[PDB]
């Protein structure tokens, strides 16, 4: 066994003989229970595409909270346990709030990701609070270093990506992103591209029935994180449907 | 002027103490019939003299504190100790926005150091000596004790000295003869002496 | 009743509210006492994609407020996907801050005018140095409130809201009058309009001159 | 009063002061150091209030000994200086300590001036106290920018000596503290141009002319 | 239940009456580098095995005989983190002492104060003791001092003792060879021999550091100076 | 089994195991092998050089954005080795410690002091009952303006030891052994030499040899008053030189 | 019980009765005997130091008997590591008393101040119980020379002869037996102190390396407390020694 | 007192600072080095009263030192300029002085911020502040044409800075000119034993 | 000694070096401005009654400080062999007065004591808060420093005989009192040995 499900997770003050505590490995499993969130980076912004799992059609906007607004240039698309999803949103956001007051300028993503990553690992250390167990992405367009996309997993590892997907179909999705181009092209061409990857990856042993939500954070929306318009969403989706078939 | 009149004459063992009742606010005597002489115990009596607020507030607190010490040791608080103890208390309190300064007299008989009577100044200067007064009266009361006795003459003649000092209280300062609270404090406890 | 001796002042912030837009003119000049150090100066800021803020009086007290309103706005938009903040909560919470700082007797006044729509309603709010919030037909704060606002009031008195053309003639009339009557300022104005996309208002440019009463 | 000046050589600092520490113009002490000794390679010159000057130097003396010992490398002037700066700004100023910080550091040698709240800069001649200006003049005469150790020594002696003749508060003996790359020379009486607590004769009382009436000997 | 919970804790008492924890801490120091300290009574020597082997160690600002203050040095064994905090606090306390008296602290008052601090971790629960045994050297008042402070937070007076790898054998050699009052130079020679018992793999061109404390003061010595003593007696 | 013993409190709350070393601390070293980042740092007289795998698994990642070289002072730099979760948390912590110090001392930090200070902070994490020690190693590079280039390495628990040459990683023992021969037969250093020696020893131990967009080499040279990342342009030049060198 | 519900002092006993204290009492017995005898011009303390080893630096003569105050001294029986925090604490309390009262501090007052800290550690704060019994020796003018015994738990009693350490049961009865009242002098209580210390202890020889002896003696109405140095200690041992020697074969 | 000025190029900037601090009639310090640095891509120039200006700049050292660490190698001017202005408004009573912060940010390559003693930042072609600069106030803007190239900023600045201190009653003593670009800052020295002062009046 | 406020004490201090001892001579007055209630009040105090600190300003902080200095003294003596040096004592009082930065206290410390480790009589005064002054001749100090200081320079060489020094200091203070109004009643002298403190009480007014 590379993990024990009772023994060495009785407290969050543990380590394990390999070097990594089992609670963190379980926290990657928590993200597997939910659907996929993809986010592909341009040089004019980031575009997210998350599939949102639905049980009813009485759902309206601000339901499930797959897209959060961390700042007025920082966007977040999430995947995994929605419960956990709210605290990670707070952690990134509070860091952003102090930053904005004091520094007085747009946040460079290179600093935010490491800074947040410290905090995500910091819950894991403590046994005052349990590790996190949702995974998120930060995608930003700024003049501070351009468009940049990071992914921070519940362990507290931060890495650069032009294309990251976190889910239960993250491995299958990431390979799929690498075959397509989106690296140098505008957010307007890209939106169409984020949608199709979600449909092609979309399996019936890793995901369930979904309504598409996509999001901007780039030059078209003038920095700020907004959800794509319904009209635009439906053209990006219309390509996504065609591309599967 | 410092504060209204007090006259205190230590005998040589006994100490006979008097303060006016007249606790006056605005231009009337509010109280005119109560002792602001406090029984902190039976073996020790403390008599606090000063302003209206600092007298009642500092001593009532001290009293409850005296009792607590008694339980702990299971012997009466030591007299020598009480003399230094009152000096630390009045210096600490003195900075407070509501002003605390006491012209105090500790009288106790202890089975330790012995008898103590304490002269204590308005500059929070502790001294044992025999003959004390309260107010700008401290100068007026200490002075008649230096000449007329060697401060070892009977309590009865001391009372006659006190009557003469009280006549000054009518002349130099404002207080009327009407009421003074008089107590003699010895080893047994306090004895109520006649009002003037 | 108060007014601290201001060092770095923006003298005037003009404001008239219309049907879905607001037209604001904001003084280009930044007087630092008598010397006019900087003209280029736009005092209207972009908080978010459907809000704007324009203030007159001390500019320092303004720069402290713009970041603070930035962190309050950043907390509120997180909750939605594109939710934007209404004018009234941010302006009223800031009102309570200025009422407290007024009581502290060494302080400097600023008076701001917020335009937002975050409700089902377009809100025009003010936080003042004295503090209060109200609606207004046409507004001006600080030095505008003292002298042009009364000219505006005169107009407002039989005709509740003016037309577009008439507001332009007044603007033109107004800049003359401020340079002539108040000191620190200049004629130079920036025209700033806020709409549902953000605030747009390019750099302050010179406009009509007349410090002549030789002709009068 | 309290009049310290220091001047700068490549090694680091030659500190000069007159002796006699004064309460106004009246002596508390007729002959004692005004230039103060911090650990080794770090020295402190003093001006303004004497008392305030002593506690500021002494606090740095502890922090410097600390930084040098943990690192196991030199002492830094900027280090004491900044550590002082942050405490006194929080306090809201009460300094009356003009200190001339001087240390030999890992890279360049670094010389500093501490006013009440500090200034973080590198001077090249510093003088502290109310007589700061009066100290600068001899240096302005006999020192051009960057000299040798021997020359530097003479400028320290010379700045103390012009103050001695002309001032009445410039009084007494010249004390020099040469602190260089790694050594500390405390040459007490570099030049005594006046003798410390002079006496030619004295007049003392004759057997017991003094008031008494009780005596005891506690152990 | 069993003995496991009760005995280990320092949030509550060992049922043995003495704490099984401090004993654990000594084992840590056993797994550490070998360290000897001997008060000659002409000076004090602290010597330790320092891993160079090719000169893989900076000896220009980091050492194993390290000054706390002017005339006090320490040499150590066991856990490395525990010690680093212990050094920095110890120097801090020393500097407070130098500031006030204007004399660098003597070993005998310092160990007692240092012991108060180490006791707090041996009292506090969730907090483990410091797992370093310190050899403190000093020369103050005209007299050399050597003290041993163990992980429990206690201080013991010794003229010569051994720590680190095979301490039992070190203490036996020290009693045997050592005599009251000796010369500081002869004293280094037996200290290098004390190390040599349980060195492990033996000394290269220099794979020891020695520091001396004497009349002029505590100084760690340079790799060359150190090498001269090692030729005399390995 | 494994090091330490489960019995009693030593993973519920941090109280020593029989070994006298915390249960978590001995486990803490194992955490480097989890990481897969194998580093060797070599010290010149003109620069301090660190060479590490940058760990870019695919060019889908951006090679620039992915990093493990951090700028933790004004020209002191470091590299992270070991479990990545531990590594970012240590970096950010080191950075706070770094800024405070720079102000106080008032000048740029010695490499030795910075490593010593992080080593004190990591003991804190060890000691506290909620927390657990860091599983990572920070290898600091920098040129002290007295002594010269210094390469330090801190261990997971917060052990500190001096180093003039160091290696850390999975294959820690092997990397330090290749570098040990090179330290003994010490070459005279220049920008190019020091860099060539660091890469060559790391490439023998692994026996693959690096790509010019998969390693990150970080230097603090005398010519830069900044901490500088070599990037793909510089590394490619040293890499073709290696094959030919010997 | 069948299992303790202790393993912390932030959790408590399965009976609500604290086992840890009984193990602490056993801990004094593990450590060497501490005894106090009363005199009619002083009080003296005799304690067995941790160090028996020949190699002693001997800068300290106080390593279990610490002089706290200008009126009082205390001794340790138990773990040495525990005294160091306690001894510095006792110094603070002892001078604290003087500041307000400025009286020759009574032994009953100092002990009650300390007992407050020991009872809290056992109740909460997650701190392990103490394992030292401390003997406080002092003079007040209101009852005389006094000796008090403090326990790990916070349990106190005034004695005039008491012993703990190296089987407590035997030792207190024996110390009492040989003690006489109103027949005493400082030299003879000291000679006797070594004799009783010898019997409770396994050694039939005893030296100043093994033992450390303190006097508290009142001179010219003020209490001078010293812990004695080794040559002075030896002289009290040799006085006893002739008698001990006759017992032996 | 001193004079500080910052002049714009086409996307570079040229700074000017002078040395002197006066205590009323007697000059306490003139020795003073009031051109420090803070970073290799951001610099600030000090002037005003030496005690007060130093504390604010120094609180800014410590906050500013955190901002370089967080980020990728080259520091942002925009982060640093905010702390300094905010310091002068809060602590207006305690700390007063006017810092001239100039270099490159991480978003462009030409930013001039002034955190004043009255507080307010704007970027412009030329602004001067601190002591005698007030006097040459209209004068920095006219004398050099807005956004002119490097060599022309160097002639205009060096002559004009000699003339600012001359005219300044509390001016005097070496004019230090700095032209800053990218990672490399160059400073030149116009002495105080050489006039280059512009036509002095009767 | 962290004492403060020179009115409501009745303090004047002088220390002179004898030749086998250092003696410190003081008034023993009590005042509130000049209004009193007793002949004697103690201002020089014995911190072990062989090394003394004489604190001058208020009586309250004189006693309190004494006992807190006694807390340091005992630990130092317990920790390392043989009772504290005068050099150590003199700087320890300097450190206590020093800690107060923000709106600093003005005490006038007089430290008087022999070096206990190895003989070295030393007497010291400090100005204001503290700046160190070592004196060996005779020195007078107070906020009315001037009265003692004129006389202090006048009688000694740098070491007149202990008996002679005693009589001269006591007298300098008896004649001062007619010059001042902070002094009435009693002059207290402490000659400080290493096993006796000779105390003389001068006449009462």
């Amino acid at each position: 066994m590379s993990s024990i499900g009772t023994g060495y997770d009785l407290s969050a003050s543990t380590f394990s003989p390999d070097g990594r505590v089992f609670q963190v490995e379980y926290a990657m499993k928590a993200v597997e229970n939910s659907s996929t969130a993809i986010g592909i980076r341009c040089k004019d912004g980031v575009v997210f595409g998350v599939e949102k799992l639905v049980l009813s059609k009485l759902y309206e906007e601000g339901s499930n909270k797959r897209l959060f607004n961390v700042d007025r240039h920082v966007g977040m698309a999430v995947a995994g346990l929605l419960a956990d999803a709210r605290s990670l949103a707070d952690i990134a956001r509070e860091e952003a709030s102090n930053f904005r007051s004091n520094f007085g300028y747009n946040i460079p993503l290179k600093h935010l990701a490491d800074r947040v990553a410290m905090y995500v690992h910091a819950y894991t250390l403590y046994s005052a609070v349990r590790p996190f167990g949702c995974s998120f992405m930060l995608g930003s367009y700024s003049v501070n270093d351009g468009a940049q996309l990071y992914m921070i997993d519940p362990s507290g590892v931060s890495y650069g990506y032009w294309g990251c997907a976190i889910g239960k179909a993250r491995q299958a999705a990431k390979t799929e992103i690498e075959k397509l181009q989106m690296k140098e092209m505008t957010c307007r061409d890209v939106v169409k591209e984020v949608a199709k990857i979600i449909y092609i990856v979309h399996d019936e042993v890793k995901d369930k029935a979904f309504e598409l939500e996509l999001s901007w954070v780039g030059e078209l929306t003038k920095g700020r994180h907004e959800i794509v318009p319904k009209d635009v969403r439906e053209e990006a989706e219309k390509y996504a449907k065609e591309s599967l078939k | 002027m410092e504060y209204l009149i007090g006259i205190q004459g230590p005998d040589y063992v006994l100490v006979a103490s008097d303060r006016v009742a007249a606790s006056n606010i605005v231009q009337m005597k509010d109280d005119h019939d109560k002792m602001f002489k406090m029984s902190e115990k039976i073996l020790l009596l403390c008599v606090g003299e000063a302003g209206d607020t600092v007298q009642f507030a500092e001593y009532i607190q001290k009293n409850v504190q005296l009792y607590k010490m008694r339980n702990g040791y299971e012997l009466s608080p030591t007299a020598a100790a009480n003399f230094t103890r009152r000096n630390l208390a009045d210096c600490l309190r003195s900075r407070t926005p509501y002003h605390v300064n006491l012209l105090l007299a500790g009288y106790d008989e202890h089975e330790g150091p012995a008898l103590y009577y304490m002269d204590y100044l308005a500059a929070l200067a502790k001294a044992p000596f025999a003959a004390h007064g309260y107010g700008a009266f401290l100068t007026l009361s200490i002075l008649d004790r230096y000449y007329t006795p060697t401060i070892s003459r009977e309590r009865a003649v001391e009372l006659l000295r006190k009557c003469l000092e009280e006549l000054q209280k009518r002349f130099i300062l404002n207080l009327p003869t009407f009421s003074v609270r008089v107590i003699d404090k010895d080893g047994i406890h306090n004895l109520e002496n006649i009002t003037f | 009743t108060q007014n601290p001796m201001v060092t770095g002042t923006s003298v005037l912030g003009v404001k008239f509210d219309c049907g879905v837009v607001i037209a604001a003119d904001m003084l280009g000049s930044y007087g630092s006492l008598a010397r006019f150090r900087n003209i280029s100066r736009i005092m209207r800021v972009n908080d978010s994609t459907m809000l704007g803020a324009s203030g007159d009086y001390a500019d320092f007290q303004y720069l402290k407020q713009v970041l603070g309103q930035m962190v309050i706005d950043e907390e509120l938009f997180g909750d939605g996907h594109s939710y934007s903040p209404r004018a009234i909560h941010s302006w009223l919470t800031r009102a309570m801050y200025s009422r407290r700082s007024k009581m502290n007797p060494l302080w400097n006044t600023k008076v701001i005018g917020g335009y937002a729509g975050g409700e089902s309603f377009l809100g025009y709010v003010d936080m003042l140095g004295v503090a209060y919030e109200a609606p207004s037909l046409a507004t001006g704060y600080g030095a505008y409130l003292a002298q042009p606002l009364l000219r505006e009031v005169l107009e407002k008195q039989p005709v509740l809201s003016q037309t577009e053309a008439r507001e332009l003639v007044e603007r033109c009339m107004r800049v003359l009058y401020y340079r002539d009557a108040r000191s620190y300022n200049r004629f130079q104005v920036a025209t700033v309009t806020e709409k549902g996309v953000e605030i747009e208002g390019p750099l302050s440019a010179q406009t009509n001159w007349d410090i002549a009463h030789m002709i009068s | 009063t309290t009049i310290a000046g220091v001047v700068y050589k490549d090694g680091i600092v030659l500190g000069a002061d007159t002796r006699a520490t004064e309460g106004m113009v009246v002596a508390d002490k007729n002959c004692s150091k005004i230039h103060f000794i911090s650990p080794n390679i770090y020295c402190c010159g003093a001006g303004t209030a004497a008392d305030t000057d002593m506690t500021t130097q002494l606090i740095s003396s502890n922090l410097e000994l600390h930084s040098l010992t943990t690192g196991r490398l030199p002492r830094v002037v900027t280090a004491n200086r900044m550590l002082k700066q942050m405490l006194f700004r929080y306090q809201g100023y009460i300094g009356a300590a003009l200190v001339l910080g001087g240390v030999d550091v890992t890279g360049p040698h670094l010389y500093s001036i501490y006013p009440h709240g500090s200034t973080d800069k590198l001077p090249y001649v510093t003088m502290g106290s109310g007589s700061l200006a009066a100290m600068a003049v001899f240096e302005d005469k006999f020192r051009p920018d960057m000299e040798e150790e021997e020359a530097k020594k003479l400028v320290s002696e010379a700045i103390a000596a012009g103050i001695f003749n002309d001032l009445g508060s410039g009084s007494n003996i010249d004390l020099c503290v040469i602190s260089k790359s790694k050594l500390d020379f405390l040459r007490p009486y570099s030049v005594p141009n006046k003798k410390g607590t002079r006496f030619g004769r004295y007049r003392c009382e004759k057997g017991t002319t003094a008031v008494l009436t009780e005596k005891v000997t506690p152990l | 239940m069993a003995e496991r919970g009760y005995s280990f804790s320092l949030t509550t008492f060992s049922p043995s009456g003495k704490l099984v924890q401090i004993e654990y801490a000594l084992a840590a120091v056993a797994g550490g580098a070998p360290s000897v300290g001997i008060k000659a009574a002409n000076g004090v020597v602290l010597a330790t095995e320092k891993k160079q082997k090719s000169i893989l160690y900076d000896e220009r600002s980091v050492h194993k005989v390290e000054p706390i203050t002017k005339h006090i040095g320490l040499v150590y064994s066991g856990m490395g983190p525990d010690y680093r905090v212990l050094v920095h606090r110890a120097r801090k306390l020393a500097q407070q002492y130098y500031l006030v008296y204007q004399e660098p602290i003597p070993t005998a008052q310092l160990v007692q104060r240092v012991a108060s601090v180490m006791q707090e971790y041996t009292q506090s629960g969730g907090v483990r003791p410091f797992g370093v045994s310190l050899l403190i050297c000093g020369w103050n008042e005209g007299r050399p001092y050597l003290f041993q402070s163990d992980p429990s937070g206690a201080y013991f007076a010794w003229k010569a003792t051994a720590m680190g790898k095979n301490y039992v054998n070190g203490k036996t050699f020290l009693e045997k060879r050592y005599n009251e009052d000796l010369e500081l130079e002869d004293a280094i020679h037996t200290a290098i021999l004390t190390l040599k018992e349980s060195f492990e793999g033996q000394m290269t061109e220099d794979n020891i550091e020695v520091g001396i404390c004497n009349e002029a003061g505590f100084r760690r010595l340079t790799p060359t100076e150190v090498r001269d003593y090692l030729a005399a007696i390995a | 089994m494994s090091r330490g013993s489960s019995a009693g409190f030593d993973r519920h709350i941090t109280i020593f195991s029989p070994e006298g070393r915390l249960y978590q601390v001995e486990y803490a070293f194992k955490a480097i092998n989890q990481g897969g980042l194998t580093s060797v740092a070599v010290r010149g007289k003109d620069c301090a050089v660190i060479v590490t795998q940058k760990k870019v698994p695919d060019k889908l990642l951006d090679s620039s954005t992915v990093t493990h070289l951090f700028k933790i002072t004004e020209n002191i730099g470091c590299v992270m080795t070991g479990m990545t979760a531990d590594s970012r948390s240590q970096v950010q912590r080191a950075r706070y410690e770094a800024a405070n110090w720079k102000y106080k001392y008032g000048y740029e930090i010695p490499v030795d002091m910075l490593c010593k200070r992080i080593a004190d902070i990591s003991q804190v994490y060890t000691q506290n009952a909620e927390m657990r020690p860091l599983g990572c190693c920070m290898i600091l590079i920098g040129i002290d303006e007295e002594q010269g280039p210094q390469v330090y390495k801190c261990d997971p628990a917060g052990y500190y030891c001096g180093f003039k040459a160091t290696a850390a990683g999975v294959k820690q023992t092997e990397s330090t052994s290749f570098l040990e021969k090179k330290v003994k037969k010490k070459f005279d250093w220049t920008f190019e030499q020091t860099v060539e020696t660091a890469i060559t020893c790391l490439s023998t131990v692994l026996s693959i040899d690096f790509k010019p967009s998969e390693i990150e080499v970080g230097v603090v040279t005398v010519e830069n008053p900044k901490f500088r990342i070599l990037t793909e342009a510089e590394i490619d030049a040293h890499l073709v030189a290696l094959a030919e060198r010997d | 019980m069948s299992r303790r519900y202790d393993s912390r002092t932030t959790i408590f006993s399965p009976e609500g009765r604290l086992y840890q204290v009984e193990y602490a009492m056993e801990a004094i017995g593990h450590a060497g005997t501490c005894l106090g005898i009363l005199a009619n011009d002083g009080v003296l303390l005799a304690a067995e130091r941790r160090n028996i080893h020949k190699l002693l630096d001997e800068v300290f003569f106080s390593e279990k008997i610490y002089k706290l105050n200008e009126d009082m001294a205390c001794s340790v029986a138990g773990i040495t590591s525990d005294a160091n925090v306690l001894t510095n604490e006792l110094r603070l309390i002892a001078q604290r008393y003087l500041l307000q009262y400025q009286e020759p501090i009574p032994c009953e007052q100092l002990v009650t101040a300390l007992c407050d800290i020991k009872q809290a550690y056992t109740q909460f704060g997650g701190k392990r119980p103490f394992g030292v019994s401390l003997l406080y020796i002092g003079w007040d003018k209101h009852y005389g020379f006094q000796l008090y015994q403090s326990d790990p738990s916070g349990n106190y009693g005034g004695w005039k002869a008491t012993c703990i350490g190296n089987n407590s049961a035997a030792a207190v009865s024996m110390l009492k037996q040989d003690y006489k009242e109103g027949e005493m002098t400082l030299k003879s209580a000291l000679a006797l102190a070594v004799k009783v210390l010898n019997k409770t202890m396994d050694v039939s020889k005893l030296s100043a390396e093994k033992v450390e002896i303190a006097t508290l003696t009142r001179e010219n109405g003020k209490t001078v407390i010293r812990v004695l140095k080794q040559k002075e200690v030896e002289q009290l041992i040799k006085k006893h020694e002739e008698e001990e020697a006759k017992a032996e074969r | 007192t001193t004079i500080m000025a910052v002049q714009f190029d086409g996307g570079v900037v040229l700074g000017a600072d002078s040395r002197t601090t006066t205590g009323s009639y007697i000059a306490n310090r003139v020795t003073d080095k009031l051109t420090p640095i803070h970073d290799h891509i951001f610099c600030c120039r000090s002037g005003s009263a030496a005690d007060t200006q130093a504390v604010a700049d120094a609180v800014t050292y410590q906050l500013g030192f955190h901002s370089i660490e967080l980020n990728e190698p080259p520091l942002v001017h925009t982060a640093a300029s905010l702390f300094k202005e905010m310091c002068y408004r809060y602590r207006e009573d305690l700390m007063a002085g006017i810092i001239i912060a100039g270099w490159d940010p991480q978003e462009g390559g030409q930013v001039y911020s002034v955190p004043m003693g009255g507080m307010m930042v704007r970027q412009s072609f030329a602004i001067g502040g601190s002591g005698s600069s007030y006097i040459y106030g209209y004068v920095d803007a006219t004398y050099r044409e807005g956004m002119t190239k490097d060599e022309c900023l160097q002639f205009t600045a060096n002559a004009l800075a000699l003339a600012m201190e001359r005219d300044g009653s509390s001016g005097g003593v070496i004019r230090l000119a700095a032209i800053q670009q990218s990672g490399v800052e160059r400073q030149v020295l116009l002495g105080d034993q050489i006039p280059k002062v512009t036509i002095s009046t009767l | 000694m962290s004492v403060m406020s020179y009115n409501g004490g009745a303090v004047m201090a002088m220390k002179g070096k004898n030749c086998v001892a250092i003696a410190a001579d003081r008034r023993f007055g009590i005042q509130a401005q000049m209004v009193t209630t007793d002949f004697q009040k103690i201002f020089p105090m014995g911190d072990r009654l062989y090394i003394g600190l004489a604190g001058l300003a208020t009586d309250v902080q004189t006693v309190a400080q004494r006992l807190k200095f006694r807390l340091n003294l005992y630990e130092l003596k317990e920790g390392r062999q043989i009772k504290p040096y005068t050099l150590m004592s003199m700087v320890a009082n300097l450190l206590y007065e020093k800690r107060f930065g923000p709106y600093y206290t003005e005490p006038v410390i007089a430290g008087l004591d022999p070096k206990t480790f190895k003989p070295f009589i030393c007497s010291l005064d400090l100005i204001g808060c503290p700046m160190v002054t070592d004196d060996f001749v005779v020195s007078g100090t107070c906020s009315e420093q001037m009265y003692g200081m004129c006389e202090s320079l006048w009688e000694p060489n740098m070491d007149p005989e202990h008996l002679f020094e005693t009589i001269s200091q006591a007298m300098l203070n008896a004649v001062d009192r007619d010059a001042v109004s902070g002094m009435g009643v009693i002059v207290h002298i402490i000659e400080k040995d290493k096993i006796t403190t000779r105390t003389l009480k001068a006449r009462m007014d």
